[PDB]
């Protein structure tokens, strides 16, 4: 991530996150829909009762993208963290994690067609594939 | 011959979607090519519905640029697949 490539960040969930609180169950339905092959196990979120924790964890990952990208220059590993916290105690497969970012940019994409640019998404997908551990 | 104004457009999401392609690191993937198919084909519908807007001119000529741009979007899409086609072997 280029000093340039992060303030590409900023400004781009500057303008476009303001509402990815909103799509939890849309994102993670489009991944169920698109990827059936991570709609095989997914002992998460209860579902089969509900929608209320799959809709309380779409607040979470906005929240947190929020902290993450506000916090590029000073902590490189936000997301790095998180997705270890995913793969190691959630039981959340980094590939489930990674494709759910990539949903959840789908779903911004179909709510704000002339917000989500192709810049707008590049320097949102290059942020979200830095999931590495930076050191 | 189909727009001045179209004409560039088409080349302008083409280049976005080169720095777009071009910037995947692929030891950072982790899915199959099944699914990185699907992931490109959203990324392409996505351009697509994006300029839908941002094309101009008449029907005719509307639905003309669009699919110029899909032909090209697939034109390099197309070694960019196969490359990570070559990732799973190697
Ligand atoms: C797009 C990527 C994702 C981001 C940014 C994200 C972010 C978060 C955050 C910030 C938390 C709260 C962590 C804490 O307790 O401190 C969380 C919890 C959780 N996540 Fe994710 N997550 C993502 C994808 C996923 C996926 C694909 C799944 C799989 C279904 C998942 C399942 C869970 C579960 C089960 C919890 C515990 C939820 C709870 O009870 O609050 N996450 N996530």
């Amino acid at each position: 991530l280029s000093p340039a490539d992060k303030t590409n960040v900023k400004a781009a969930w500057g303008k476009v996150g303001a509402h990815a609180g909103e799509y939890g169950a849309e994102a993670l339905e489009r991944m169920f829909l698109s990827f059936p092959t991570t709609k095989t196990y997914f002992p998460h979120f209860d579902l089969s009762h509900g929608s209320a924790q799959v809709k309380g964890h779409g607040k979470k990952v906005a929240d947190a993208l929020t902290n993450a990208v506000a916090h590029v220059d000073d902590m490189p590993n936000a997301l790095s963290a998180l997705s270890d916290l995913h793969a190691h105690k959630l039981r959340v497969d980094p590939v489930n994690f990674k494709l759910l970012s990539h949903c959840l940019l789908v779903t911004l994409a179909a709510h704000l067609p002339a917000e989500f640019t192709p810049a707008v998404h590049a320097s949102l997908d290059k942020f979200l594939a830095s999931v590495s551990t930076v050191l | 011959a189909l727009l001045k104004a179209n004409k560039d457009l088409i080349s302008a999401g083409l280049k976005e979607f080169s720095v777009l392609l071009n910037q995947q690191v692929f030891n950072d993937a982790l899915v199959s090519e099944e699914d990185m198919v699907t992931v490109v084909e959203d990324w392409m519908n996505f351009y697509i519905n994006y300029y839908r807007q941002q094309v101009t001119g008449e029907p005719q000529e509307r639905d003309k640029a669009l699919q110029e741009l899909r032909q090209e979007l697939n034109t390099l899409a197309n070694p960019f697949l196969a490359k990570y086609r070559d990732f799973l072997k190697s």
